[PDB]
């Protein structure tokens, strides 16, 4: 049981670091184009 | 911008809590381990 | 088995998200070495 | 920066199924535990 | 054992590439600030 | 940016290294299932 639970803190840790590289992402993209 | 900004600031703030949980599962997992 | 399973799961969402990463320093170098 | 722009495409996607994939079996790990 | 064990390999390296983007928010600030 | 450069070095090779480690960690909970 903590086991499943710690699996699930896990998974939400990586699904929020994808929502932060996602806006990475953008940044990187508009900075691009103002830049190239 | 400004949204990306508040976006940053928020993701951020939840991933260092769900950090701070999994390590206090981390623990109690490794005690119940004994 | 399913615990195991879903490890696997994990460590290849952070492998992914890795290269990804590795994508994002990859501009930001590109960028920076446009400007200063 | 066309082929960054294929990549960071394709991890995209991959990590977007990894996490699909994740959440399901998480389910199946839950009910499991019943 | 060896699923804790690798629950706590998986979380340091959740750990870690969360240090790397941050890092990466940075670049992608200074560069705003120049860029705009 | 020198610093930046030298922390961003840093963080990728200690990355490297927790997910080999986790890979021969998974490699060997997967025999263990058997």
């Amino acid at each position: 049981s903590g086991i499943v639970q710690q699996q699930n803190n896990l998974l939400r840790a990586i699904e929020a670091q994808q929502h932060l590289l996602q806006l990475t992402v953008w940044g990187i993209k508009q900075l691009q184009a103002r830049i190239l | 911008w400004m949204e990306w900004d508040r976006e940053i600031n928020n993701y951020t703030s939840l991933i260092h809590s769900l950090i701070g949980e999994s390590q206090n599962q981390q623990e109690k997992n490794e005690q119940e381990l004994l």
